[PDB]
């Protein structure tokens, strides 16, 4: 007669590790690493994301004429991109700080399109003839939307004085340019005045830009170039334009909604209609688990990231036949 | 394993204790069988519960990478950004293994203690009406039932 003191044993295939000894089998184990995703780009909580396709910021932002898709995007949650965008800067050039308008990009969920300058105000200059055939479209030359490349009238240029003052509540998000002709013939062509400049002040902005000539090979076909310059204008603050030539002014600007909380993603991937919490470059992730290894840059409330392969929790004791 | 219980002292697990984690396996006339152990298994399931939690708790406030763009004449500090990004990374993965890991074999060692500790609580109680076989296992000398059986058990054994 007898009594016998003992431990649970089951036909449990679970695997743990440890320092001393690997794959130990175990009754019970908890796993904690989630390892899918849904390959797709989905909603964040019911708010679609900005998909620029095969535009990039710039495209979008200057008014490439083969991005007319973003001419007026709506609130987005995040921003995708592709690794290169082909339609970016159509006319060639340089964007400045380009990377530093990326970075704002992710301290805004959107940016509303509003016209500060009319098309219709240039009463003394030609806002007609600024196309180029490195910017098609219908089979035409055409130029950025967004900007308007501004050419001598009357074989004149005379100088020019716009002022615009920011009587909005956002941050304005203000972009222009400057024209790189080919030659000293080409700039009198275009703009008549042989030596041109663009000077533009705000109250922290002081800045005056000289055209700066070159033979260049043909990007697009043209051996030009342009330049294209930002400020964020503050409510109550003021922006003065002045040029004598080859401004490539303002026609639209953007207030800059700061529901703040985007970043920039790099992704191949097109919209999958779904929704999500958590997303990330490759797919979507619906998962409880305190740790992912799907991808570093995640979006939403997501598990943490780690390397990890295998994530696998003692629970139970240790499996013996 | 580090108590000696636990594939040790007490050789196998009983195949057919779906109850719990650890208990009994009386023998007398009446008839033998298993019977989990309610206190201790749920010490422990508790235990181990929390354990889980505290680990994702520790692990919630860690690193969270941050997507930015450098041009061709800012390599070093987007050498720089991605070295950190790396950095982190690798650290705080080389927490989540480790962290499992060490634990792991402490949880592994805690049912073990559990099992040594279940089996002194018996050991100690028996005192001198059964004898210790080594094997995980008490046999009485003088007959013993389930009445008597379900005293062990019911830790309210002995006539004192
Ligand atoms: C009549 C003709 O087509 N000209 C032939 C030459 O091509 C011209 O070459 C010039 C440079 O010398 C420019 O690249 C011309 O392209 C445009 C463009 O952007 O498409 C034409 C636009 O109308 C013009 N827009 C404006 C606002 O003036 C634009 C700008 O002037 C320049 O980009 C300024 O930088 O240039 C292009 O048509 C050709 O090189 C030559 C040899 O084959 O034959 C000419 O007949
Ligand atoms: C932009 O215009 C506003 C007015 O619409 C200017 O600010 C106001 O200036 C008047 C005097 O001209 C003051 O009495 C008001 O108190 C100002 N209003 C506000 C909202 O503060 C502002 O100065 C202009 N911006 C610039 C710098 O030219
Ligand atoms: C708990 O201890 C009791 C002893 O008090 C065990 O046996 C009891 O025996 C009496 C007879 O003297 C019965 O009337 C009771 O039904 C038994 N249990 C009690 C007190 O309810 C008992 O086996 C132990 N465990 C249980 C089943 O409670
Ligand atoms: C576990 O083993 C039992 C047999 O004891 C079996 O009935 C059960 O389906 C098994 N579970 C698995 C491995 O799916
Ligand atoms: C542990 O077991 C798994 C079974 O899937 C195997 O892939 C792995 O190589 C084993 N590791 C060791 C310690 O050999
Ligand atoms: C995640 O999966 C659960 C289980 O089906 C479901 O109820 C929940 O709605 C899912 N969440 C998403 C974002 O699909």
């Amino acid at each position: 007669d007898q009594i016998c003191i003992g431990y649970h044993a089951n036909n449990s295939t679970e695997q743990v590790d440890t320092i001393m000894e690997k794959n130990v089998t175990v009754t019970h184990a908890q796993d904690i690493l989630e390892k899918t995703h849904n390959g797709k780009l989905c909603d964040l909580n019911g708010v679609k994301p900005l998909i620029l396709r095969d535009c990039s910021v710039a495209g979008w932002l200057l008014g490439n004429p083969m991005c007319d898709e973003f001419l007026n995007v709506p609130e987005w949650s995040y921003i995708v991109e592709k690794d290169n965008p082909v339609n970016g800067l159509c006319y060639p050039e340089n964007f400045n700080d380009y990377e530093e308008l990326k970075h704002l990009l992710s301290s805004t969920n959107h940016f509303e399109k509003i016209r500060i300058i009319p098309r219709s105000s240039w009463s003394n200059h030609d806002a007609s003839s600024g196309v180029s055939s490195a910017c098609p479209y219908n089979g035409r030359s055409s130029f950025f939307r967004n900007v308007v490349w501004l050419i001598k009238k009357n074989n004149a240029y005379p100088t020019i004085k716009r002022s615009y003052n920011n009587t909005n509540q956002e941050d304005l998000l203000i972009l222009w340019g400057i024209h790189h002709p080919n030659d000293a013939a080409e700039q009198t062509k275009l703009y008549q005045n042989p030596t041109t400049y663009v000077s533009v002040g705000t109250s922290t902005l002081n800045q005056r830009s000289v055209p700066e000539i070159a033979t260049r090979p043909k990007v697009n076909g043209q051996s030009g170039r342009m330049e294209f310059f930002w400020t964020i204008l503050k409510p109550n603050d003021a922006i003065n334009f002045e040029s004598n030539g080859n401004f490539i002014a303002p026609e639209y600007a953007y207030k800059i909604v700061k529901k703040g909380g985007s970043a920039i993603m790099k992704s191949g991937l097109e919209y999958g209609n779904c929704n999500t919490k958590c997303q990330t470059p490759m797919g979507a992730i619906n998962s409880s688990m305190p740790f992912h290894n799907i991808h570093p840059l995640t979006i939403g409330e997501c598990p943490k990231y780690v390397k990890s392969g295998r994530l696998v929790l003692a629970t139970g004791l240790r499996n013996v036949p | 394993g580090l108590f000696g219980a636990i594939a040790g002292f007490i050789e196998g697990g009983w195949q057919g204790m779906v109850d719990g984690w650890y208990g009994y396996h009386h023998s007398n006339e009446q008839g033998s069988g298993y019977a989990a152990d309610k206190e201790s298994t749920q010490k422990a399931i508790d235990g181990t519960t929390n354990k889980v939690n505290s680990i994702i708790d520790k692990m919630n406030t860690q690193f969270e990478a941050v997507g930015k763009e450098f041009n061709n004449l800012e390599r070093r500090i987007e050498n720089l950004n991605k070295k950190m990004e790396d950095g982190f990374l690798d650290v705080w993965t080389y927490n989540a293994e480790l962290l499992v890991l060490m634990e792991n074999e402490r949880t592994l060692d805690f049912h073990d203690s559990n099992v040594k500790n279940l089996y002194d609580k018996v050991r100690l109680q028996l005192r001198d009406n059964a004898k210790e076989l080594g094997n995980g296992c008490f046999e009485f000398y003088h007959k013993c039932d389930n009445e008597c059986m379900e005293s062990v058990k019911n830790g309210t054994y002995d006539y004192p």
